[PDB]
């Protein structure tokens, strides 16, 4: 009986925290009548027809979302995909010619005074020597005034060269599931009180994560995943000014966004084979693009956020909101990706309110910009081709990236201001309840066995 | 029954050590991004499984799931009763309990298997 | 460590120019950006400049003030000109978010001590 | 006869002669043909390793020719043994179990688990 | 202890003492050192798998020491027993038989097949 | 000296119009030509 | 082409010639305008 | 002294030393590098 001897068990349910690399899992849709995608899913493996989730019991697994590596892996992957998709088509360097641009007043409206510009320039035809006088419409944001009819120049044309966004490909977000390879397990927390750093005694194993849309937005997350029960507040310090507060909504807020102008795209030849798509000859009236939210929905949503936020700051504290106070054009403004046209909206009609201890619509003006610098690494600009017709976008805007103000010692004058920065919180709100565990099947244990010879 | 990968990962070792095949069977599931990227993960998974299988085979083992062995427990790594260990603790707690003394255990198992092979050779050659 | 060391403070006659500068190290000045403070007696805190990474743009709250950098040297130069009687305060250089998030209003971490401009 | 996959036309009993012959050639061994070859190598290694793991899940550990429990249910086949072993070729035989393999691959597993549990209990009670 | 390949020059009998340590690190482990390092990893995997298949279908799989049939033909080496094991080294032994160690790999296969034949027949008879 | 094991007693249903080699080779030759046309002259200035 | 000339400021007899004070036209950031830039090129990197 | 064929007139003789020989050398000249514009985005540094 004394011969308590060591035995070895293989395939034992034991995991240790580790890091690895995952891959695609996208809905097939038969992938036949498709016009390709910027996150090319033809090379992505197909997802399971019926993914299975195994609930685990007796288990309290430590979770953490701020030193998670899944977000960094996601960011590297999407940046690599974006760079890969921009190679095999037009590489328009010959567009830094001295543009000669005037105003446009084909029955313009006063709010959009200026903005659009009639640009004309010399341009090389298919032949290397002959030149043609071509014209286009360029937004005020994409042209700067050199030689201060004035002479304008593309904004990107001293510091980078733009590869025009590929006309065949599309930026339409589609869900992608990240599935760990064999030997690794994906742990997902189902606790409704989950907030980030802290154990979650409801962890369940999944084949891989649910469908997540790699959307790009700033200071207002769009098509996120809502947290039930109540609006949740997550941070890495609720008491630090320089840290964002990834607020997640529970009731989706409908937001429409339009562009009530036609856009007659007119491809023009700039060299052998290379064709550059430009605007021109807006049909009908020209009015600035706008976005609509509902004041009844937004006021209630901000009230709920304030009620949940006063928990961490006291029940006798004022709570004020304000717009962004400065920064780039991609942080102080909304940063849509709506149907291949990159909006930049005036999110200052929402964040203007004060809350104390005790049908209609809000219209945000938007400034369309074509020449963008997404994935803000310098020297990787891209020209989004114009899209014909009037476009519309609908979203649930389930998120918020407010930063605290603070600094005035101890007082009750708390103000919150939206602000983005590093492009990681649009996925840290989607991969917060996920972790990768390396399974260790080997394990020794003592029994009464004797190992018969 | 209670199937599914890591289905009994929270249950005690008494009932956990019935479906180790579930935890061991899916260890071999299955230039652009999602290309060589997936292949690297595939190679890593094959590497890890091969490491585990060779580690099992080096000792006197590799029947499959359970493998009784020589070199008695030192009784210093865990001064705990057998019944309590096998019916009152989950596997992860055991892992964190004896995660400090693994390499010596593996070396002891290797030496025990080699000595067993030598004894078998000596008892087979003379007759 | 990251702390910032500032230099160039002093006395200036109305209608001149300055060359405020500040340097720092700490193996972590690739994720942050560097901007400047402005605190006059009796008033709250404002901002004067913020050199945003990820865009290379030299945002400033007024036209006169301009932020600049030079190569890989970890030093930042605030150039101010056409100074006037109100621009007498305690100028501090601090670290703002990676993309120069809300400033002229925020109170950052990893801030300096601050020179004096009269 | 001889040679890799040289007995697919022979009878079932006679074809169980060159199992080693067919088992040996399961592991033969940037730019075009430089990533396809490596992908094929990885796929072949993965297929062989999965097959070996599936074999080892049941208690064989010796590959060629294995004895096991889970008796032959008459529903799967209703015919004499010598007829099976004397006239069929292996390809013809695989047709009869094209759809009955999934249940067998779990029946053998549960039989192996039962045998392992009995072995462990017998060794523990001693 | 004598590390990996440490007993390379030791005598044959003493060299057959640390097989495990030298059988333990046979699986250690875009731009340069990308696809090529992965190629090295895959090559190591394939080599180990081929060696294991040989230690398999031969009839063994317990690795290290392995009893087997096919009595030692005198033509391969007409020498004493002790002289092989006391004053010879494994490298010298490998030089001694380098062209002979290809028919042996077939004699072992045929012996394994006939042993499996005998075991299967005696088991099925009763 | 490649080996050719003649098999007897075996019948197999072939298909020439659904083969996969005839398509993989078709893509492979195009890949070969695209690779072999990269590392030398790419004359644009002949459009004069 | 380089409208280069030979440098004679604080020069030493051993380093005669060598450095050359080259001036050439160059496209600016706009691909429509010529600057007039200058540089120093050693005699080992310029031929006549 | 190492050589593939020490009795040959076309094989290098890789002499390997026992004690190192300290050698310094400098370029006793400031070289002010000025950046100029190749075109859109690209820059070229030339000694001024
Ligand atoms: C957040 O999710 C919504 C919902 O998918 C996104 O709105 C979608 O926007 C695309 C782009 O315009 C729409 O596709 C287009 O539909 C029209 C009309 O059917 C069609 O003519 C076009 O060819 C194109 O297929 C899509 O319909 C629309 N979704 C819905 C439900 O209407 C939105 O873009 C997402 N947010 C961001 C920032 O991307
Ligand atoms: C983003 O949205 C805010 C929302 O207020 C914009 O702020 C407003 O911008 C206008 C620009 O003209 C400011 O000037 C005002 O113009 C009217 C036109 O008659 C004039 O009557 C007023 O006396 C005033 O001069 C205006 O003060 C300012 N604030 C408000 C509350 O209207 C802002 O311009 C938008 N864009 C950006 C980039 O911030
Ligand atoms: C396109 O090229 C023509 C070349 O003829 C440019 O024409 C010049 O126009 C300016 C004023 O518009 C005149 O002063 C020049 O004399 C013209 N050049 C001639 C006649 O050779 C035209 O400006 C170009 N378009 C632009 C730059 O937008
Ligand atoms: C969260 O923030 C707090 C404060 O915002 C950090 O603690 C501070 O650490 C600095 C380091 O020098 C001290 O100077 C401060 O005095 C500390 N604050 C307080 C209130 O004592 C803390 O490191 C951050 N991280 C975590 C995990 O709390
Ligand atoms: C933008 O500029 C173009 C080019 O000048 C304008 O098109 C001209 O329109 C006038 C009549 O208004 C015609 O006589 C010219 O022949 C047109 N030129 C070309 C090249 O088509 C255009 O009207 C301007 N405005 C808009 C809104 O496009
Ligand atoms: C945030 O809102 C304030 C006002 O509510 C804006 O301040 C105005 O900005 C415009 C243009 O920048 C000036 O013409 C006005 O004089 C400013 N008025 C005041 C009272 O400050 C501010 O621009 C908004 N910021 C953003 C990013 O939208
Ligand atoms: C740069 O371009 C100018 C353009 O005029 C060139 O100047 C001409 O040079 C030729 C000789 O190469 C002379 O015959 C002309 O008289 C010059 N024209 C003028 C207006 O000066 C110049 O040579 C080019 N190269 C350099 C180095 O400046
Ligand atoms: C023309 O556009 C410029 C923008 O640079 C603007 O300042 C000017 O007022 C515009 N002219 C008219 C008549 O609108
Ligand atoms: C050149 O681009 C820079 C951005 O680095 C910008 O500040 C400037 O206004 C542009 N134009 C110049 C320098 O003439
Ligand atoms: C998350 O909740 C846990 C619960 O104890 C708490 O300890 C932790 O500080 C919270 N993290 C936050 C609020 O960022
Ligand atoms: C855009 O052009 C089409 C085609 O003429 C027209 O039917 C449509 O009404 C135009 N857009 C708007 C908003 O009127
Ligand atoms: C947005 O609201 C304005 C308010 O009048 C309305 O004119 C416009 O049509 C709305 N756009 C929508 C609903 O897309
Ligand atoms: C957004 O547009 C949809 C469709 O036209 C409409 O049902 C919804 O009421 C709109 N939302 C708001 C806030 O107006
Ligand atoms: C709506 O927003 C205002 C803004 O201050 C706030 O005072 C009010 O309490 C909110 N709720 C209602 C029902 O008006
Ligand atoms: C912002 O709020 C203040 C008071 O809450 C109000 O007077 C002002 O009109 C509001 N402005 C906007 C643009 O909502
Ligand atoms: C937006 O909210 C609606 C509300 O039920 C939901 O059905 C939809 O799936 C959400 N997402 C999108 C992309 O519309
Ligand atoms: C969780 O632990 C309790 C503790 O007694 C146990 O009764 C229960 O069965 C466990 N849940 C499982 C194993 O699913
Ligand atoms: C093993 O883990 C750490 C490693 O140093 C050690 O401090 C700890 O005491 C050991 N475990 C136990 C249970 O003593
Ligand atoms: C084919 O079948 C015949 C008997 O019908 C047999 O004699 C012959 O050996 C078989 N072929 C082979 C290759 O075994
Ligand atoms: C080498 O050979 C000598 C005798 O020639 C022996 O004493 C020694 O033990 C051998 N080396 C080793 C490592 O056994
Ligand atoms: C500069 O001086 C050297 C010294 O002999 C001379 O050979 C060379 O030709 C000179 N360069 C020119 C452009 O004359
Ligand atoms: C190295 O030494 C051996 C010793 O016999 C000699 O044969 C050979 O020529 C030498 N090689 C040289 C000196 O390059
Ligand atoms: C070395 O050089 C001698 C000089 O004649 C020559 O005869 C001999 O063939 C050479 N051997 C080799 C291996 O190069
Ligand atoms: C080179 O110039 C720098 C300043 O531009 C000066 O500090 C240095 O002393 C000069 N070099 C020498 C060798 O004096």
């Amino acid at each position: 009986a004394e011969n308590l001897w060591v035995t070895v068990y293989y395939g034992v349910p034991v995991w240790k925290d580790a890091e690895t690399t995952l891959f695609c899992a996208s809905d097939a849709k038969a992938y036949e009548t498709e016009k390709h995608n910027v996150w090319a899913t033809h090379a992505c493996v197909p997802t399971d027809p019926n993914p299975q989730e195994i609930h685990l019991e007796n288990v309290t697994e430590e979770f953490n979302m701020w030193k998670n590596n899944m977000v960094e892996q996601m960011h590297t992957d999407i940046i690599s995909l974006w760079d890969q998709s921009l190679k095999p088509c037009v590489k328009l360097t010959p567009l830094c010619v001295t543009l000669q641009c005037t105003n446009v007043t084909n029955n313009i409206t006063d709010d959009m005074r200026g903005e659009l510009k009639n640009c004309s320039f010399n341009m090389t035809t298919e032949l290397r020597d002959k030149k043609q006088k071509v014209y286009s419409l360029f937004y005020r944001l994409d042209v700067v005034q050199i030689n201060e009819n004035k002479e304008y120049r593309l904004i990107n044309c001293n510091t980078s060269a733009c590869t025009q966004a590929c006309p065949k490909v599309s930026f339409e977000p589609i869900p992608i599931h990240y599935c760990a390879p064999a030997g690794f397990a994906i742990l997902k927390c189902k606790d409704k009180k989950f907030n980030g750093t802290g154990p979650c005694p409801s962890v369940s194993t999944v084949q891989c994560t649910h469908g997540i849309k790699p959307v790009v937005s700033t200071q207002l997350l769009l098509n996120g995943s809502l947290a039930e029960e109540e609006v949740m507040i997550r941070s890495e310090n609720i008491t630090n000014n320089a840290k964002n507060i990834l607020v997640q909504f529970n009731t989706p807020v409908q937001i429409n966004c339009t562009r009530p102008n036609n856009n007659t795209r007119k491809s023009i030849r700039i060299g052998p084979g290379q064709a550059f798509y430009a605007t021109g000859d807006i049909i009908g009236d020209i009015r600035q693009a706008h976005c609509n939210v509902s004041k009844a929905t937004w006021n209630e949503t901000l009230g709920k956020v304030v009620k949940q936020l006063r928990k961490h700051f006291g029940n006798n504290t004022i709570i004020r909101f304000a717009n962004s106070s400065g920064g780039d054009l991609e942080v102080t403004t909304h940063s849509f990706n709506c149907g291949g046209e990159f909006f930049y909206c005036n999110t200052s009609g929402l964040f203007n309110s004060t809350w104390i201890s005790n049908n209609d619509s809000i219209t945000l003006p938007c400034r369309i910009k074509q020449i963008i610098n997404m994935w803000q690494r310098i020297g990787q600009c891209m020209y989004a081709p114009p899209i014909q017709g009037v476009i519309r976008c609908v979203s649930n805007i389930t998120g918020l990236i407010l930063t605290r103000d603070g600094g005035s010692t101890n007082s009750t004058t708390e103000t919150f201001r939206p602000g983005g920065g590093d492009m990681r919180d649009n996925w840290r709100s989607e991969l917060y309840k996920y972790k990768v565990v390396k399974i260790e099947p080997l394990g020794v244990a003592p029994t009464r066995c004797k190992r018969r010879v | 029954v209670f199937l599914g990968f890591l289905g009994a990962a929270g249950s005690t070792m008494g009932a956990a050590s019935m479906t180790l095949t579930v935890q061991a069977r899916n260890l071999l599931s299955g230039l652009t991004v999602w290309g060589i990227k997936q292949l690297q993960a595939r190679v890593l998974a094959v590497e890890r499984y091969l490491r585990d299988q060779q580690l099992l085979g080096i000792w006197g083992c590799s029947g499959k799931l359970i493998c009784c062995t020589n070199v008695p427990w030192n009784s210093s790594w865990s001064n705990r009763n057998l019944s309590e260990i096998w019916d009152n603790m989950t596997w992860l707690q055991w892992d964190k309990e004896i995660s400090n003394y693994t390499q010596i255990i593996y070396g002891l198992l290797e030496e025990s298997q080699n000595q067993q092979e030598k004894n078998e050779q000596d008892l087979l050659a003379l007759d | 460590q990251v702390q910032l060391q500032e230099s160039g403070g002093g006395l200036v006659q109305p209608g001149g120019s300055l060359r405020l500068s500040c340097v720092a190290s700490g193996f972590d000045l690739e994720n942050y950006s560097i901007g400047w403070f402005r605190q006059a007696p009796g008033k709250a805190r404002e901002g004067v400049a913020c050199l945003s990474k990820n865009s290379g743009i030299g945002h400033s709250v007024k036209g006169r003030f301009t932020i600049s950098r030079d190569g890989d040297s970890n030093t930042w130069f605030l150039q101010m000109g056409a100074l006037e009687a109100e621009d007498t305060a305690v100028y501090t250089c601090a670290t703002y978010n990676r993309a120069c998030a809300n400033y002229v209003t925020i109170w950052p971490e990893f801030r300096g001590q601050g020179t004096q401009v009269t």
